[PDB]
């Protein structure tokens, strides 16, 4: 069966300023199957309660979603993205850098 | 403008985890607009834009019962497709269909669609004409010609070209407000040293609505198309849409390149530098 | 407004 590994982006939803509440986004597409894990980590650990979109497709068929949380950038805390899929050897662990 | 109008659904199965979840959202443009899920404690089609919730509920059971009717044909299709392709009922299989209408900035449609996918390769569609059907193959065929037999494409024909333009014309100006204001991309360039001999020129554009952008890097007045690195274009969760494109310069050479944006929110198109 | 027909493969 014809597999396609996911693209990941994570970013925030609005410009990041430390101390301003905003918007944590993983945005995984470009995928097949459609069965997918995902998290938000905060230093290294997952947050609860992250939510994420209806399963949709793009004209090519593969799939996508955007994974999502509130919250509050400071200088210090890191945080990224985590993602399994059945075309993953291991996770994949995508940095959240404000410039990309 | 143009609009479009689609219907998206997608039924994995998962055999020995029960029955094929179910999946099917609804679209004008880029937005959003009603979503079903099979596997909802109580499963209905919901509202996800507030321009739907005044068709009133005959509207939503309506819309309902044919989300329950298609989750049930699709079961029935995933159990004929392991037939037609000799597959064990042991492994997740996936269906997908889309269709819907795309209509001018005068209403009257430009075209329609009906397509079907198997575990992620084409499957069938109607074509074009709304009258012929292009099969991926053999089992493919077998649907074709059963829909040949039944005249489909002209039952799907009268539903593309009435009630799909019909409705979307009607959504358009029920939801003018958001479906039919474009909003256009804020925009800046940051600027990042790799080495002493080189720095990436990113071009960002934010806040955009529709997701439709073009962002190029231009140096001397010549696109750098091979040497441009672009993203897929991203939702931000707020209705809106995220884009960047970035080159890899020599120090000192920053002036010569200009990032070209065009989107139909503008007033016109933007020619933007590295300004510090 | 959804297609109300149903077609089987």
């Amino acid at each position: 069966m014809i597999q396609r590994t996911p693209k990941i982006q994570v970013y925030s939803r609005h410009p990041a300023e430390n101390g301003k509440s905003n918007f944590l986004n993983c945005y995984v597409s470009g995928f097949h199957p459609s069965d997918i894990e995902v998290d938000l980590l905060k230093n290294g650990e997952r947050i609860e309660k992250v939510e994420h979109s209806d399963l949709s497709f793009s004209k090519d068929w593969s799939f996508y979603l955007l994974y999502y949380t509130e919250f509050t950038p400071t200088e210090k805390d890191e945080y990224a993205c985590r993602v399994n899929h059945v075309t993953l050897s291991q996770p994949k662990i995508v940095k959240w850098d404000r410039d990309m | 403008g143009s609009h479009s109008m689609r219907y998206f659904h997608t039924s994995v199965s998962r055999p020995g985890r029960g029955e094929p979840r179910f999946i099917t959202v609804g679209y004008v443009d880029d937005t959003l607009f009603v979503r079903f899920d099979s596997d909802a404690a109580s499963p209905r089609e919901e509202p996800r834009a507030p321009w739907i919730e005044q068709e009133g509920p005959e509207y939503a059971d309506r819309e309902t019962q044919i989300c329950k009717a298609k989750a049930q044909t699709d079961r029935e299709d995933l159990r004929t497709l392991l037939r037609y392709y000799n597959q064990s009922e042991a492994g997740s299989h996936t269906l997908q269909n889309m269709y819907g209408c795309d209509v001018g900035p005068d209403g009257r449609l430009l075209r329609g669609y009906h397509q079907d996918a198997y575990d992620g390769k084409d499957y069938i569609a109607l074509n074009e004409d709304l009258s012929s059907w292009t099969a991926a193959d053999t089992a493919a065929q077998i649907t074709q010609r059963k829909w040949e037999a039944a005249r489909v494409a002209e039952q799907l024909r009268a539903y593309l070209e009435g009630e799909c333009v019909e409705w979307l014309r009607r959504y358009l100006e029920n939801g003018k407000e958001t479906l039919q204001r474009a909003d256009p991309p804020k925009t800046h360039v940051t600027h990042h040293p790799i080495s002493d001999h080189e720095a990436t020129l990113r071009c960002w554009a934010l806040g955009f609505y529709p997701a439709e952008i073009t962002l190029t890097w231009q140096r001397d007045g010549e696109d750098q198309t091979q040497d441009t690195e672009l993203v897929e274009t991203r939702p931000a969760g707020d209705r809106t849409f995220q884009k960047w494109a970035a080159v890899v310069v020599p120090s000192g050479e920053e002036q010569r390149y200009t990032c070209h944006v065009q989107h139909e929110g503008l007033p016109k198109p933007l020619t933007l530098r590295w300004e510090p | 407004l959804r297609n109300q027909s149903v077609f089987n493969f």
